[PDB]
């Protein structure tokens, strides 16, 4: 009918793409 | 004692069968000079065929800008009967 | 006026002195090219570009400022272009393809028939101006 | 190597001939090990059978015709050397024995 | 006792721990379910009434859309 | 680079000689070419530094049953340089050998076996020019019209044989032609 | 010189692979691939089908790429037709293609990896490769051969909630992509077993026909997306990554990268994505609606034409080409004007590449070439066809 | 072709040619076997889908015979042993289960043709107790039907036969041949694929086979010796003949015999020491003139040199 | 016979538990139903847990799958390798391609099912399987093997 | 450069500092829950639209659905549908057919659908013959599914 799919009012969250650091370790 | 040369009477030997046998020579015109086009009744290609065959009784190949001169069977018996790879 | 240290182009080495060689280059071109027919189309073509790359590139003592009012790539690219123009060159004399036939005849069709917007097409956006000038000097 | 350009006329096409029934024949014994065949027939019949082949085709004048049939028989040869599917009485597209 | 050779079995049983019966189908198959998540929330499941020569195309059309998560409707429902 | 620009300028610049037809279209435009100056036409296009074609997409063979010369070869190319597209046709027949552009384009080796498996056009001075799809022993050239869908052999295990042996075709269930035409 | 035949007959190197090395102790002189193991004559096939009939032999040929061929082969039919998409139709299927990238380039990394010793990779990767073949099922019914992108725009609309768990899925995909990555970008033995492999200079690209990431790892800015844009392409962000080297390495970084700039597209597609119909609405080449054929003549005389006959596409002939997951996917289409193809020509990227294999794996150790094969990212449907 | 045949004891060497060659002229064949359903696992790719039907049977079952023979009009018979077990006897693999398949085929009604496939050298006063249970099966089956054919088949040789893959076994395993009668015996082995088609041949006539039985030998006649210098030609290898006595191979051969009736476990097959093979090795086997040859049933059969020896290159 | 025949099924239950429990196929992945089967070995069906494991020599394998279309040019590879599996041994044929030919029926290049050139134990169908219609088909397999009674069949032989 | 970045990198390459993370890593998914489903006793997750088993329908009177319009024969990529005629012979040869559906696509009156079944693997191909019966009993075991599909799938076909 008249109702479809898609995104809610505002649209969806953020979401990351990137590569995400990560300083492990005492070296 | 060891050759390397087989000796001529049996390479005309074996160069005179073959011609004899070969398909369309009838066994009274091979001479030890009969030639294959003028007097054997033999065209270019049956002429090549009898060469190839040359190649197979004796077990080594003849060159092709040698092969040319091979037209009877005394060409044909001076070639391989000084040739040192026939066998 | 620093040196460039990378092309970004894997295997197209860095040229430190490209104004030179393609002074020698186009010059060699605008030599050699007058073995072809003055009349034919492929000559004043290769004389007009030729002509135009060689006045930026003597007039400009920066390579970059050759680049950019060139708007035609890395000097290394423009180095490509006339190598591979001077080869070239050479065929083409060796081919002797000049002249027009007795019974020449050539079909053109310029089908009109329209596609659509979403189906893939190349949009590569307008080209320097010295490709113009060529063209209709060309025509003229 | 390379495929080279038509024959120009009927001469140089009937020296790719002979050149390709020498090639030919010259790898008879190569055949008669790979397949078995020294108890199935004579290696004479196999250099019959190829100049027989080359023998119904004597009548085409078209050098053009010749080249594609010589370049045909040479990878005909080359399957049935290289890539070799035994059958019994069978090699290629001659019936053997 | 066929939990000893049968580990597939063994790992229903365990999983069954806590479980909420559903319903039972003409066969005797019994159908679980948890209300948790752990596979996405995915958490329904059938023990088979043979314990042994268990099958797969056991499963009834009616109960088949529930254990696949085709529907929601169990198979006491689509009878209905 | 638009293809307004590259129709007049390959008008005004290429030698007359080489184009027989030339079409501007939304659907590409189009060279046509005797065979005898397609290996010229192309080296001129990839190496003239206004046309830069240096990408050879394919080659392949259109078969017209109804034409003297049954079969139409089709060069796909690619300017990066300037972003556009050209396509270059000539025709060919069952005998006659058309030059391979393997010197130009190292791509067009294998586009050429293809042509040749498929269609049975040889090309001059190509390095190894052999089949490349088919089967070892093929007959035939299986994208001619006339060639039938089913082939001509199938194959099978034979175990007296104790090998893969092939037959003439048999079908348990032919395949139905249904014309709406 | 020695000759190693090498086939694998298992799905570990592709499965039909078979090839002839010339071998001077372990560096290898000469790669000869040899091919056709999986031809299948689609082409000829496709000559005996209408053009509805023809679509899912497309599914077949990169079969790890299904939805992107099939949106080539569509888009190479609405341009010989002339027929206009809606919008939401080219969302979907921009949607769509870039989640078969990410499916895709999930295979081809892991598959490499589990090639050169790296196990694990593979089963996480191949856990989110499920979660996406649901989409696809979701949508079409079926896990892998949709059928679903067709001239015109798509088979049916989404089922609700589906965005909604696409949404879902984008959450938390850049950190798989972060463990694939942990897990092999930094590692020295990967580092070993990439670096100076099976380099490729701009030129020879250019030479060999190479496409896609065979292509922009050696330096040229080259994506069909941005040249030649299609769909709803020129309305999306996204990066073209690029190589320095032209190495083995470069090219599994690129295609990581690619990945991420897929997430950051779909992301884009699930955001944008517009209501309205998803079938273009000229009566003579879409299906109707199954209320419509049941109730209006013109609806029922429609649908019995087109799942009898088909459409007909007049006479003409055209080129297309799309920026498939493993390069330059392309069809040129012949049509006479009756309602089969009459010549569909498929242009596949892994025919170059592979072509490539001699001059890319010369000179290098035995053990590269399956390194170098898996770099190419070789699918034999599309290579034999 | 609308026959539909039930091959008995078509598991074995010459089953698998001749359901390929009935296969070939377009026949439905049912393959009844005795045990593990892989035995006629390799029949199943013959012929087209549904044309080869494998089926379970018991020999020592009257009903399940008749249930695989129900919906055939002709049977043909293969089954047969050329050595002992606890279980069967000479007698019972070679005369009782033959005789009471004629028997089902009499109650059946509906058997056009029947096959029965004998040995040569089968006769009453044999040395061979199986070529004794051999000739009796023949007397069996014809009382049973006057109607039915014989097959008497020499040696048969091919890719699975009991004579040539022995010798080769033995031979790479220990570097010599036995020859057990000074290898003078004379046999005419036979093709097994020119077997299969004396079979077919006999099947199509139009009815001259019936009645009458055929002496099935190969082309040419040798001696044992001379069979086994095919064997070396072919296996590339150095001869190595030794002279065993005939009471000295029976004396290697009297272990088997002797304790297979005794033991209540099974005991490998013989190989090359068989006693009852031995007892035959005594007497020459050869195709009599006053018989019915390859010809007659318009068939010439195939030397054994080359092809029919093929499968010994796998030995080298 | 009351008390052998008990040992003797109870011999051949125990050797088809051993050859049940321990299946090892080689996969001859040709197309695209290859990719199923690699995602039935992945963690969500995890073959591994059944005593599934993949062999690369045909030698140390009880089972050939074949996944996808088999050509012309390939049935003597498929045969030859089919040819050096060790007994018992047993054939999937998984997918309409492997099946019957599939798709591709009709072409000139193609052989129309793999059981014209080995024999078949099990079909699955689909176009391709999903990865749980192939696990259901070797669940099929192990039901076939346990149909077995080897050691019965030869104490009678 | 520096003798500070020397010694880091010289200790960084000794110790194989960048091999604990991977080690780290894969120890984290050790005690983490598995995504294996328990098959058969739990299954994958499917749709409503799921392409499996076809199946011929009846009305809820009994009468077949199917007029023999031949539709579906004609638009079926595969060539796996046979028909005479209400029909007398319905067949699909399940080793053709793709499962793409068009047949359930192509028919006006909901006769021919492609179920929910996946599990149907077969000992023997002619078992994978499906003839007119065959499909109607299929049609009468998966009934109840197939309408429930049917009305969710309505709101988008
Ligand atoms: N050199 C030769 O081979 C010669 C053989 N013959 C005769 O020709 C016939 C076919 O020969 P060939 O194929 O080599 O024979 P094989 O021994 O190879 O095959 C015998 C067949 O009979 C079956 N069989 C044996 N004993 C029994 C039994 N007690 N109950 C049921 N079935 C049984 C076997 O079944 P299973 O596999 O289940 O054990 C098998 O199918 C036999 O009658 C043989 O004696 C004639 C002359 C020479
Ligand atoms: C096992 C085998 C493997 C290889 C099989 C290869 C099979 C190849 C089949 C095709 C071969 C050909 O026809 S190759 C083409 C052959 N055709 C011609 O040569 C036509 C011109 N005719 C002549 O030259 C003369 O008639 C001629 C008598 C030939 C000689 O000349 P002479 O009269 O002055 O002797
Ligand atoms: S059956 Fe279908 S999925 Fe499997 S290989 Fe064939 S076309 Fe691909
Ligand atoms: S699913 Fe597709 S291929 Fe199979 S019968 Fe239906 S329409 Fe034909
Ligand atoms: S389309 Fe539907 S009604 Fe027509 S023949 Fe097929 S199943 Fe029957």
């Amino acid at each position: 009918p008249l109702l479809q799919d898609g995104p809610p009012p505002g649209g969806f969250a953020p979401v990351r793409y990137a590569r995400r650091i990560s300083n492990t370790g005492p070296s | 004692v060891r050759g390397s040369f087989l000796d001529k009477s049996e390479v005309t030997d074996r160069v005179l069968s073959v011609v004899k046998n070969f398909q369309k020579v009838d066994p009274s015109k091979v001479t030890p000079k009969a030639n294959f086009q003028n007097d054997l009744g033999l065209d270019s290609l049956d002429s090549v065929e009898v060469v190839m065959a040359l190649e197979e009784e004796f077990g080594f190949e003849i060159p092709d800008n040698e092969a040319d001169k091979i037209q009877s069977i005394d060409l044909a018996v001076d070639f391989i009967a000084s040739h040192p790879q026939a066998k | 006026a620093k040196v460039k240290q990378t092309t970004g182009i894997v295997g197209l080495d860095v040229v430190p002195n490209a104004r030179a060689v393609l002074i020698d280059l186009y010059s060699k071109t605008l030599k050699e090219i007058q073995a072809v027919p003055e009349d034919e189309g492929y000559r004043k073509a290769v004389e007009s570009f030729t002509r135009q790359r060689l006045n930026v590139c003597k007039e400009e003592e920066d390579w970059e400022m050759i680049e950019k009012r060139l708007g035609c790539g890395q000097v290394e690219e423009l180095i490509e272009e006339a190598r591979d123009e001077l080869t070239l060159i050479g065929k083409m004399i060796e081919w002797d393809p000049w002249g027009v036939p007795d019974d020449y005849e050539c079909e053109v069709i310029e089908n009109d028939a329209p596609i659509p917007k979403h189906v893939p097409q190349h949009r590569p956006g307008p080209l320097p101006e010295q490709f113009y000038k060529t063209l209709e000097g060309l025509i003229a | 190597i390379g495929v080279p350009p038509n024959s120009a006329n009927l001469t140089e096409a009937r020296r790719r001939v002979f050149d390709f029934f020498r090639a030919a024949c010259r790898s008879i014994p190569t055949i008669m090990d790979i397949y078995n065949l020294q108890d199935v027939v004579a290696p004479s019949q196999l250099r019959y059978a190829i100049s027989a082949q080359i023998r119904n085709n004597a009548h085409i004048t078209d050098p053009k015709v010749i080249d594609l049939l010589i370049f045909k028989g040479m990878e005909e040869l080359t399957d049935i050397v290289d890539h070799a599917k035994q059958r019994h009485h069978i090699i290629g597209q001659y019936v053997v024995g | 006792m066929r939990c000893l050779p049968d580990g597939n079995l063994l790992q229903t049983k365990i999983h069954n721990i806590g479980a909420t019966l559903v319903g039972v189908d003409k066969f005797g198959n019994k159908y679980y379910q948890k209300l948790g998540d752990t596979q996405y929330g995915r958490h329904r499941w059938v023990e088979y009434a043979s314990k042994d020569r268990y099958n797969a195309s056991q499963v009834p059309a009616e109960w088949h859309g529930w254990l696949h998560f085709i529907t929601d409707h169990t198979g006491d429902e689509l009878l209905s | 680079m638009d293809n307004q620009f590259i129709f007049k300028y390959s008008w005004e610049t290429l030698p007359k000689k080489w184009v027989k037809k030339m079409e501007r279209s939304e659907h590409g435009n189009r060279f046509d070419t005797n065979t005898d100056y397609l290996f010229q036409l192309l080296c001129f296009l990839k190496l003239h530094t206004y046309t830069r074609v240096q990408v050879l997409i394919d080659i392949c063979g259109v078969d017209y049953p109804s034409r003297k010369r049954r079969f139409e070869v089709v060069y796909n190319l690619l300017s990066t340089r300037y972003n556009s597209r050209i396509r270059v046709q000539t025709s060919a027949d069952e005998v006659t050998r058309i030059s391979s552009v393997v010197s130009l384009f190292p791509s067009a080796g294998w586009w050429e076996r293809e042509v040749w498996d498929m269609f049975g056009v040889s090309f001059i001075n190509h390095p190894d020019l052999r089949r490349i799809l088919t089967d070892y022993g093929f007959e035939g050239h299986p994208l001619r019209k006339d060639f039938p869908l089913s082939g001509y052999v199938q194959v099978r295990y034979d175990d007296p044989e104790k090998r893969v042996v092939s037959e003439p075709i048999e079908m348990t269930q032919e395949f139905r032609y249904f014309d709406f035409a | 010189n020695f000759t190693l035949n090498f086939g694998p007959q298992h799905p570990a190197a592709h499965g039909v692979l078979r090839l002839v090395l010339e071998m001077n102790g372990e560096v290898v002189e000469r790669a000869e691939p040899h091919i056709g193991l999986l031809h299948r004559g689609t082409e000829k096939l496709i000559e005996y089908k209408t053009y509805l009939q023809a679509l899912p032999y497309f599914d077949r040929l990169d079969y790890v790429s299904m939805m992107a061929q099939e949106h080539a082969y569509s888009l190479a039919v609405e341009k010989l037709l002339n027929c206009e998409v809606p919008l939401r139709a080219q969302y979907i299927r921009v949607l769509f293609c870039e989640i078969t990238r990410i499916l895709n380039h999930l295979l081809a990394l892991t598959t490499h990896a589990m090639d050169v010793g790296a196990l694990t990779p593979f089963l996480w990767a191949f856990e989110e490769r499920e979660k996406l073949l649901e989409f696809y099922e979701r949508v079409s019914g079926a896990r892998m051969h949709a059928s679903f992108i067709r001239p015109g725009g798509v088979a049916q609309d989404l089922p609700l909630g589906l965005c909604r768990d696409i949404d879902s899925f984008t959450q938390q995909f850049a950190s798989r992509i972060d463990e694939l990555e942990e897990m092999l970008t930094g590692n020295r033995i990967w580092k070993q077993r990439l670096v100076d492999i099976g380099t490729v200079t701009a030129q020879q690209a250019k030479d060999w026909g190479f496409s896609g990431v065979m292509l922009r790892g050696s330096g040229v800015c080259w994506d069909l997306r941005r040249a030649a844009p299609y769909d709803v392409y020129d309305q999306l962000d996204f990066d073209v990554p690029v190589g320095t080297r032209g190495d083995c390495y470069d090219r599994y970084c690129i295609r990581i990268e690619e990945m991420r700039q897929s997430l950051r597209i779909i992301v884009q597609c699930l955001n944008q994505m517009p209501s309205g119909m998803i079938k273009a609405d000229d009566r003579k080449l879409c299906p109707p609606s199954r209320c419509r054929m049941k109730l209006s003549m013109e609806s029922l005389i429609h649908h019995f034409e087109l799942y009898t006959e088909g459409f007909s596409v007049p006479a003409s002939s055209t080129y297309t080409a799309v920026e498939a997951p493993k390069g330059e996917f392309g069809v040129f289409l012949v049509s006479n004007g009756s309602n089969r193809p009459y010549r569909c020509k498929i242009r596949a990227p892994g025919f170059a590449h592979s072509q490539g294999l001699d001059f890319m794996s010369k000179h290098h150790m035995l053990a590269d070439v399956v390194t170098i094969i898996g770099t190419q990212d070789i699918v034999f449907g599309e290579v034999d066809r | 072709s609308g026959i539909v045949a039930t091959v008995f004891g078509a598991t074995g060497f010459l089953g698998r040619y001749l359901v390929q060659q009935l296969a070939k002229m377009g026949s439905q064949v049912l393959v009844p076997f005795r045990g593990s359903e892989d035995s006629p696992r390799h029949l199943k790719l013959m012929g087209d889908l549904g044309q080869v039907v494998p089926m379970k049977f018991d020999p020592r079952d009257e009903d399940s015979i008749k249930a695989v023979m129900a919906k055939a009009n002709v049977v043909i018979n293969l089954i047969g042993r050329e050595y002992e077990t606890r279980n069967f006897s000479f007698e019972d693999a070679n005369h009782h289960i033959a005789e009471k398949l004629a028997l089902v085929a009499k109650e059946h009604g509906g058997i056009m043709r029947y096959i029965q496939v004998s040995c040569l050298g089968a006769s009453v006063s044999s040395p061979s107790r199986m070529l004794r249970a051999k000739a009796a099966a023949e007397e069996a089956v014809l009382n049973a039907l006057p109607e039915a054919t014989i097959m008497r088949p020499a040696t048969m040789i091919g890719t699975e036969d009991r004579i040539l893959n022995p010798w080769s076994m033995f031979v790479k395993k220990y570097g010599f041949l036995p020859l057990i009668g000074g290898g003078t015996t004379k046999f005419q082995p036979v093709y097994v694929v020119d077997v299969a088609a004396a079979i077919v041949a006999a099947l199509k006539d139009d009815g001259s086979s019936m009645g009458k039985t055929y002496e099935l030998g190969g082309p040419d006649v040798f001696t044992t010796h001379e069979l086994a210098e095919i064997m070396y030609d072919m296996i590339r290898e150095w001869p190595r003949y030794v002279k065993l006595p005939f009471p000295i191979a029976k004396a290697m051969a009297a272990p088997r015999d002797f304790m297979v009736n005794k033991v209540p476990f099974p005991l490998p097959s013989p190989q090359i020491f068989n006693l009852d093979q031995i007892n035959a090795l005594t007497t020459d086997t050869l195709v009599s003139d006053n018989a019915l040859k390859f010809q007659d049933l318009d068939l010439v059969p195939h030397k054994l040199k080359g092809y029919p020896v093929e499968f010994l290159i796998q030995y080298r | 016979s009351k008390a052998a025949e008990f040992v003797i099924s109870k011999v051949d239950d125990l050797m088809n538990w051993a050859r049940t429990g321990s299946i090892w196929p080689m996969t001859f992945g040709l197309a695209c139903c290859a990719v199923e089967m690699m995602h039935t070995g992945a963690a969500r069906y995890d073959l591994d847990r059944f005593g599934i494991i993949f062999r690369p020599s045909p030698r140390q394998s009880d089972c050939m799958i074949v996944a996808g279309t088999l050509t012309n040019k390939m049935a003597p590879a498929l045969r030859k390798v089919y040819d050096q599996m060790p007994e018992p041994r047993w054939v999937i044929s998984m997918g309409s391609c492997a099946n019957g030919g599939g798709y591709y029926h009709y072409s000139y290049s193609v052989v129309r099912g793999c059981d014209r050139i080995v024999p078949v134990d099990i079909y699955v169908p689909g176009c391709p399987p999903t990865a749980e219609a192939l696990l259901y088909g070797l669940l099929q397999l192990q039901k076939k093997i346990n149909r077995r009674k080897d050691f019965l069949h030869w104490w009678n032989k | 450069k520096d003798w500070n970045t020397v010694f880091e990198r010289s200790i960084n390459t000794l110790f194989l500092t960048e091999m604990v993370r991977g080690l780290s890593l894969t120890l984290k998914y050790f005690f983490d829950p598995k995504v294996t489903i328990n098959y058969p006793f739990e299954k994958g997750p499917l749709s409503p639209r799921f392409r499996g088993e076809h199946a011929l329908r009846r009305y809820p009177t009994g009468e077949e659905r199917c007029i023999a319009c031949k539709l579906c024969e004609a638009v079926c990529p595969a060539q796996a549908i046979t028909i005479e005629a209400r029909t007398t012979r319905y067949d699909i040869d399940m080793t053709k057919c793709i499962y793409c559906g068009f047949c359930q696509e192509a028919c006006p009156v909901d006769a021919i659908v492609e179920g929910p079944n996946f599990e149907f693997a077969t000992e023997t191909h002619e078992e994978l013959l499906y003839d007119k019966e065959k499909l109607l009993e299929n049609g009468d075991r998966w009934e109840t599914e197939i309408a429930e599909n049917l009305r969710s799938e309505s709101l988008y076909r």
